[PDB]
DNA sequence: CACACACTCTCCAATTCTCTAA
DNA sequence: TTAGAGAATTGGAGAGTGTGTTTTTTTTTTTTTTT
């Protein structure tokens, strides 16, 4: 093995020329051992190492490109080099008489720049195959986490000494090793008796999750296709599913695909997989950075800054969805459902739910569902529903089968995935009833039950629902009262913090603002295109893997989901008295009055008012509610009921 | 087998073929091919005593309407007839030339020819910075008299589309409209199968007699005619397809 | 071949440690594990439970004399299961003599013992053979360390700390962990062989099979050394008498859903529980279980068709709960407190009005006593309600504070059978009978089916529900409480309507409702305004606006049910003529207004006068139904009646 | 894959046999 | 005819080739005819 040697001195060259690695290992190491001498804790930091490529590319091309090809032969060299780093430089502190025999070696990650093996699913031929790619896509799938064996120490207790086994699986190590039956060795050599230990044995977590290519990506005509990620250790549990991900493993094949005899003609080909090494978490639909995207300081002075302004909401609710003229009072709604109310977890079981839910119903071609379709765009975490398109199985959660384990498992719904999240229900009436049930139950208590195949779970959907519906009739007829125009349940519609009605009223000045704001929106052409060029996409904007006073008129989209991530995060208003006067006296003010008569108000909206103004504190960025968040939230149902301004 | 090959009273028969290398991801499902192959046999172990499951191995594909997406998304065309194309949009009587092109048979109807070019150029497809989308199809009904070669224009449209599925209002169901969730036999894992709005992706879907739909499969289309996409949750799938046609 | 390795553990000072440990250790009689011990030899006890406390104790005791201890606490949290084995051994090296005349009635054990002893002796002068396990009458236990606050838990003794389900990663195997979570699904018992006692058809020598192995082979081949040397090739029969059993129980532990990261779903954990802690779980659990989690391997074939992939369980150590000083106590509740005016507002605190029916919110939960039939003792009411009124709230602190009470909806009761195909197990319960001495919280009573519709029809006039799956005829005893949440159709009530016109109810459902309040809500100036304050109020201090008396404790219910079930309030004669009376004037009033048919007085009102007076009167004391409890229970009747035609 | 079953391939010492023994 | 030395054969343990599993139809969609 005098190759392997070559690797694993050249490896630890590298690592001594680039000393941020070593920092980074030293600082895993302390931070380690602090945890050790320091409880209710958990935080154990991974033995896990992110290289860049980029360097590994300047300082040895040869190495970076074995890397990069065959990382089978060049993979295992660089980890046990960095193995070694870590244990010359190790604090050599007393044994805990289980790290000498559990087996912790250091397990490499990469980044940077990947050039043509920056795939996806769809494109991952078999000429990638054992070549170091990674692909982005969507999580549907993912096995449940089940330790395995990799090593078995085992005591003899007529010797007083220990002996262990390895164990290797295709799935664990690059290298193509002679297969393990897994079975413990009962007897020595000498004839003597073995009780295995465990707890000095090592096992590892496994998970195999799925990815498939973006729906949008596909090909025109066909279904998005799917690849298996086989997660273990430090990666599994890092993804769920309907998490946009880019996963950067070795491209593996297994088994002898026929070439057995018992298939001589038969065509089969041989099981592919991917075994991820790092796990990127690209999300928000921006295709580059995180859901949780990363807030410079510069950003966060930059927003503390507008919060100041005294029409902070104006400009905000504005700036939604400049393409859509007109409905300012449900962009202004949509904005306060992103960041929604504080909610209360208070004792002997009550829980009063913080998120806003809203319902749009009226005349055909009013952007009711090109404003679902730009929440699903901006909001962090957004599901698509239609109502011909979704059961409630499909909604809650569907009793399928384990394959990887082979057991019955719950995997979740359209409606348990967007938990903390948002639901857009476009086509809400068009639901049949036996699939409505489901989603008046979550926006009751925000919980699913499963009583089906002798499962009995309480899933968590804490998701505030966005709806668009449409009358009984063609149009909405005002000529009715707006209870027989809409074929929901009042059971359902009471659920609704706030229940927009939209008219197509034909107007002449109002049509030519709109038919002039419009042609402007069909006029757009992108920065990089010409003038009657067709807008072709390509998305190839992963040139790197891994993490390589103001008064505005409009803030930029990018910046407005910064903001919504940053109120929701820092900022938990408060209640205050001054507020609750202006509540409690609007809530009596719409209650006992003669024109809300037709209205359906009950004590329900009392807590939407208080969800809507603690809302509108989140937009201030205030700690606390004041009057004037008060008085916008009763404003903005007053027009959600009545509509007079 | 083309529907037009098929014996008197029996179904279409299937064929499992094989493709190999270079001629793979060469052809998407509804279009019409001619395969030079090998008629070879395998025995599959999946019910009589010495059969053998018989199989094409392709050797050669000669589709008509382009490979994987449309002419592979991007241009195959040769520049012979690039620059027959381009001396054909100078011509001043092109549109005429093109309306009178459509279902050459039908007399008169000249409004509906016109607009059945338009539908088959189609819009522009535009995508705003904010995210929205518009879309750039263009959805035509006929309604009228019975008699007045309607069925007769949406199966012409059916031939001279690039990509084309014609369908009947009464004989289609929404979820075989759009998309059906389907249970694989062997790994009892659910899976989804395109429908007629689905093949005819980047094409026309024509929808012959229209008012005899059911009242719940209508409203199926009414997400994939506007939106141009297809969302989906049944049995723990959640996706949201495209079908632009 | 297999290697060697080098790990500073030396498990034989560990077992001499242990030894001292068990012989030298009395907490703060004589030693405390020898008098477990001599009660163990005394039959009276079968439960080692070896404290971890008490370990951590004598480690800190001989550390400022000698330090002659090398860290058995975190010795035996990093790998429990052969500590047992070390334990084990080491009770049965200092098992003292019994100090008592136990009976040897069933001596089975004993008598292989000496019969086997004796036939050995007979030829050793020549004129170990008991396994180890098959000699033990005892199971050993280990009770995790409890809470520290010193520097010793820096971050150790991962047996102090609750994980969850899904914080039990690969890398805990072998260890003593403990978890908590809510039980969902106990098996039955059924007796694990440990040792197996083959008795050979000749050779007189009988040969035991220790197994720890989910399956094993039997022997059937005569090895004893007469056998062999006479080559006779007996076979071997099982003798269950002479044989070792434990009492095995496989539960199964989910997490709960505070514990369950966002977009997630609840994982499990298969648990092993035997010996003396079968049927201390039961699926109405939240429990901190304790126990050793190791790799229950796929042996046999499967094993080869797997791999390396093990499937885990948690061998329980130990299990924790969650979940007349009191007679004196609500006595002197009775004499400061008014309990009519007290408790009605103590049962929806947060809800502002409807005191009246929070006042027979109390008599459905205490409920009078007449099992004697020629009938009941269930008080059964309905809330028709409005859209928007806070029934359900309602119905949620009824179910948060009556024992044995459940709260379900009529759209998501009945039965289901055999719901898992593998155990396939027979008459899984419902709705209903979980709330068998309670009450049940029927949300949404007017949206629910017929087959429901018939199935609490049977559990209201038969307190015990039945199934016809496979002609069976099995039934399942109900005797629960019905409160009902029904709320009219077409959204909010119509007063102008006839009360059974507004809600889709059968009259031969709601007419053998006990009682039944019409509690709607009307747009007002005053009381909408107290209603803002009071739910503001809650927002903001996240606690009740405490204005008046609100006992919290439902244990003064619990008390009076029970105090006054055993009086049975016996009823007077005067009040027998009072309520025949009543019911005369109440069918005269009944046809002189006949607006509403709902209405007409029917021997069930009776029943339902009688059951309300013995509730009050099981409120107050025993035997207090006269007169003043009557007049009571009839003013209800009528205000309940009235309230069907409020306004 | 491997442990257990069913069974063909294969093999010496105790069991039978008939020539030479008493 | 008897107690005892020689040939002659074949059954009972074992070497070995090839087997046989674990292995599954729940729950969820989609259709279709009656209701
Ligand atoms: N203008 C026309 N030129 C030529 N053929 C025509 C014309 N109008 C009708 N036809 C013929 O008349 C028949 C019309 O049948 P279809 O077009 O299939 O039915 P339809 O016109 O769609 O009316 P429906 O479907 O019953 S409402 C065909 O045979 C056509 O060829
Ligand atoms: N008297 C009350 N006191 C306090 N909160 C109340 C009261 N009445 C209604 N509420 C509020 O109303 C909400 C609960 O009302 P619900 O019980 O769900 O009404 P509902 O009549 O059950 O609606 P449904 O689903 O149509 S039956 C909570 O926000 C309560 O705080
Ligand atoms: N207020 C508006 N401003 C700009 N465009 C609008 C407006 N209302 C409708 N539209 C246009 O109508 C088209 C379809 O709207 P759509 O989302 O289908 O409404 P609905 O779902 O209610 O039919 C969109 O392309 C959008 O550009
Ligand atoms: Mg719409
Ligand atoms: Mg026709
Ligand atoms: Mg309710
Ligand atoms: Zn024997």
């Amino acid at each position: 093995d005098a190759v392997f040697g070559d690797r694993v001195r050249r490896f630890q060259e590298f690592l001594d020329t680039f000393t941020s690695y070593r920092d980074s290992v030293r600082s895993i190491q302390v931070y380690n051992s602090n945890n050790a001498a320091n409880s209710t804790s958990l935080n154990i930091l991974p033995h896990r190492i992110i290289i860049s490529l980029d360097d590994l590319r300047e300082f040895d091309r040869s190495f970076w490109s074995g890397i990069l090809v065959e990382p089978a032969y060049f993979i295992p060299p660089a980890e046990k080099a960095l193995t070694d780093l870590a244990d010359s430089m190790d604090d050599v502190p007393h044994p805990n008489a289980s790290a000498v025999s559990s087996r912790h070696p250091w397990k490499l990650s990469f980044k940077g720049s990947f050039g043509a093996h920056a795939l996806s699913p769809r494109t991952l031929t078999a000429q990638h195959l054992n070549k170091l790619v990674s692909v982005e896509g969507i999580v549907t799938k993912t096995s449940l986490v089940r330790p395995k064996l990799i090593r078995s120490v085992h005591y003899a207790a007529k010797t007083g000494r220990f002996h262990y086994r390895d164990y290797t699986d295709a799935t664990t190590t690059l290298t193509t090793r002679i297969p393990t039956p897994a079975i413990y060795p009962t007897e020595d050599t000498e004839g003597n008796k073995l009780t295995t230990e465990y707890g000095y044995s090592t096992f590892i977590d496994h998970q195999r999750i799925t990815v498939q290519e973006m729906p949008e990506m596909a090909p025109a005509g066909q279904l998005p296709r799917s690849i298996d990620v086989i997660l273990d250790d430090d990666l599994v549990d890092k993804t769920k599913p309907g998490d946009r991900v880019n996963v950067v493993g070795v491209f593996k094949s297994l088994g002898a695909g026929g070439m057995n005899q018992s298939n001589s003609n038969t065509l089969i080909g041989f099981k592919t997989l991917i075994l991820g090494n790092t796990v990127y978490p690209l999300h928000a639909r921006s295709t580059g950075v995180a859901a949780r995207q990363m807030l410079t300081d510069f950003d966060i002075r930059n927003i503390n800054k507008l919060s100041k302004k005294k029409d902070i909401f104006d400009i905000l609710s504005q700036s939604l969805a400049p393409s859509i003229y007109g409905h300012d009072h449900i962009k202004k709604a949509i904005l306060l459902m992103l960041m929604g109310g504080v909610e209360k977890n208070l004792e002997n079981g009550s829980h009063l739910r913080g998120d806003i839910n809203i319902l749009m119903v009226g005349d055909p071609s009013t952007a009711k569902s090109q404003l679902l379709r730009f929440v699903l765009n901006t909001a962090s975490l957004a599901i698509a529903t239609t109502g011909r398109g979704s059961s409630g199985v499909g909604l809650t959660a569907a009793v399928t089968t384990d394959r990887e384990t082979g057991e019955r498992r719950l995997e979740a719904g359209a409606m348990v995935l967007a938990d903390r999240g948002v639901v857009c229900i476009d086509e809400f009436d068009k639901m049949t009833d036996v699939d409505r049930v489901a989603i008046h139950e979550v926006m009751e208590q925000q919980t699913v039950t499963i009583a089906k195949a002798g499962i009995h779970t309480t899933l968590n959907a804490r998701c505030s629902v966005i709806a668009a519906a449409n009358p009984v009739f063609g149009q909405y007829d005002v000529n009715r009262d707006p209870h027989q125009n809409i074929a929901l349940p009042d059971s359902l519609l009471s659920r609704f913090d706030l229940l927009f009605v939209v008219t197509d009223d034909i107007n002449e000045i109002r049509d030519r603002s709109i038919s002039e704001h419009v042609l402007r929106t069909h006029r757009y052409l992108p920065p990089g295109y010409l003038e009657g060029e067709p807008v072709r996409e390509r998305l190839n904007l992963s040139l790197a893997v891994g993490e390589d006073t103001e008064i505005p008129k409009l803030v930029t989209i990018p910046f407005l989901r910064k903001y919504v991530q940053y109120a929701k995060e820092r900022v938990i208003p408060q209640l205050t008295q001054e507020a609750i006067n202006v509540i409690v006296k609007n809530y009596t003010d719409l209650r006992n009055d003669d024109n809300t008569k037709k209205s359906p108000i009950t004590a329900r909206t009392l807590e939407t008012l208080i969800r809507l103004a603690t809302a509108h504190a989140k937009v201030r960025l205030s700690k606390t509610v004041n009057k004037v968040d008060a008085k916008v939230a009763a404003n903005l149902l007053r027009f959600a009921l009545l509509g007079e301004d | 087998e083309i529907p037009e090959l098929v014996p008197v009273g029996e179904m279409p028969r299937n064929l499992t073929m094989t493709c190999d290398r270079y001629l793979t991801n060469k052809v998407i499902p509804g279009t019409r091919v001619t395969i030079v192959g090998i008629y070879s046999i395998y025995n599959s172990k999946n019910s009589g005593v010495a059969i053998r499951t018989p199989y094409i191995k392709i050797l050669g594909i000669q589709s008509d309407v382009e490979t994987s997406s449309i002419w592979n998304s991007v241009t195959m065309f040769t520049e012979e007839e690039e620059e027959e194309f381009l001396q054909l949009s100078r011509n001043p009587k092109l549109y005429e030339i093109l309306t009178n092109s459509i279902a050459p048979s039908i007399f008169g109807n000249e409004d509906i020819k016109k607009a059945i070019v338009c539908l088959l150029m189609g819009g522009s497809k535009k995508i705003l910075p904010d995210g929205m989308r518009l879309r750039g199809d263009i959805n035509v009904l006929l309604l009228g008299d019975p008699g007045t070669a309607k069925s007769q224009l949406l199966k012409f449209v059916e031939k001279v589309s690039p990509i084309a599925v014609y369908t009947s209002g009464k004989g289609s169901s929404a979820a075989g409209l759009t998309a059906s969730v389907q249970r694989d036999p062997m790994t009892r894992e659910f899976y989804l199968e395109g429908g007629a709005m689905v093949l005819a992706d980047g094409g026309v879907v024509c929808i012959d007699e229209f008012d005899k739909m059911r009242d719940e499969d209508r409203v199926a289309i009414h997400e994939a005619m506007e939106q141009q996409t297809i969302s989906i949750a049944k049995a723990g799938i959640t996706t949201v397809l495209n079908s632009r046609t | 071949a297999l290697p060697s390795i080098q790990l500073p553990v030396d498990y034989n000072n560990l077992f001499n440690e242990i030894t001292d440990f068990l012989v030298t250790f009395k907490q703060d009689k004589g030693p405390k594990y020898m008098a477990m011990l001599q009660k163990v030899a005394n039959r009276e006890l079968n439960s080692v439970i070896i404290d971890l406390d008490d370990i951590l104790q004598y480690q800190n005791e001989k550390f400022l004399q000698g330090t002659q201890a090398d860290d058995l606490v975190s010795a035996i949290q990093q790998n429990a299961n052969h500590f047992t084995e070390l334990f084990c051994r080491a009770i049965d090296n200092n098992m003292p003599l019994p100090t008592k005349e136990i009976d040897y009635k069933d001596d089975v054990l004993d008598v292989i013992l000496n019969q086997r002893r004796l036939r050995n002796e007979r030829m050793l002068s020549d004129r170990e053979l008991f396994p180890p396990n098959l000699t033990r009458r005892y199971f050993l236990y280990f009770k995790p360390l409890s809470q520290n606050c010193a520097r010793r838990y820096r971050k150790k003794a991962i047996s102090s700390k609750p994980l969850s389900v899904r914080q039990i990663k690969g890398d805990f195997l072998g260890q003593l962990i403990t978890v908590r979570g809510i039980i969902t699904r106990v098996s039955d018992v059924k007796p694990a062989v440990e040792v197996i006692a083959y008795t050979c058809d000749q050779c007189g020598y009988e040969v035991f099979q220790e197994v720890n192995s989910r399956t094993f082979t039997p022997l059937s081949e005569c090895t004893s050394e007469e056998c062999s040397q006479n080559q006779t090739k007996g076979q071997l029969f099982m003798s269950t008498r002479a044989s070792k059993f434990s009492a095995f129980q496989e539960c199964k532990i989910q997490e709960l859903s505070q514990q369950v990261p966002v977009g997630h779903i609840p994982r499990s954990l298969n648990i092993h529980v035997n010996g003396t802690l079968v049927r201390s779980l039961s699926p109405g659990d939240i429990v901190d279980v304790t126990g050793i989690f190791l790799p229950a391997p796929y042996t046999g074939f499967k094993a080869l068709k797997a791999g390396l992939l093990t499937e885990t369980y948690l061998e329980a150590q130990f299990v924790r709960q969650h979940k007349s000083d009191v007679e004196e106590r609500v006595m002197e509740l009775i004499t400061s407190g008014d309990v009519y005016n007290r408790l009605a507002k103590s049962i929806a605190p947060e809800i502002y009005g409807n005191l009246d029916v929070k006042k027979a919110l109390l008599l459905l939960l205490v409920g009078g006593v007449d099992k004697r039939v020629g009938i009941r003792g269930d008080i059964n009411v309905c809330l028709m309600g409005d859209p928007g009124v806070a029934k359900s709230q309602l119905l949620k602190a009824i179910c948060k504070i009556s024992p044995r009470g459940v709260y379900t909806t009529g759209k998501g009761t009945a039965a289901v059978m055999k719901d898992p195909v593998t155990d396939e197990m027979i008459l899984e319960g419902g709705a209903l009978v979980l709330a068998d001495n309670g009450i049940c919280c029927i949300d949404e009573f007017d949206k629910m089916d017929e087959s429901d519709r018939t199935a609490i029809h049977e559990v209201m006039e038969q307190q015990t529900i039945s199934i016809s799956k496979a002609g069976i005829n099995t039934t399942l005893n109900a005797r629960t409480s019905i409160l009902a949440a029904a709320n009219p159709l077409y959204g909010r009530y119509n007063p102008r309507l006839s009360p059974l016109d507004n809600i889709n109810l059968p009259a031969a459902l709601l007419s053998r409702f006990d009682i039944l309040f019409l509690m709607l809500d009307i747009p007002s100036r005053d009381d909408d305004e107290k209603l803002a304050e009071h739910v503001t109020y809650v927002h903001m201090h996240n606690k009740q606006p405490d204005l008046d008396f609100t006992p919290v404790e439902p244990s003064k219910m619990r008390e009076y049910i029970a105090y006054a079930k055993t009086k049975r309030p016996v009823m007077s004669e005067a009040v027998n003529d009072y309520v025949v009376q009543a019911y005369i004037r109440l069918r005269q009033d009944s046809k002189r207004e006949m607006k509403f048919s709902f209405g007409q007085a029917t021997p069930r009102t009776l029943l339902g006068i009688i059951r309300l007076s013995q509730a009050l009167a099981k409120l107050r004391l025993a035997d207090m139904v006269d007169i003043d409890d009557v007049e009571e229970a009839l003013r209800l009747v009528r205000v309940s009646k009235e309230s069907l035609y409020q306004e």
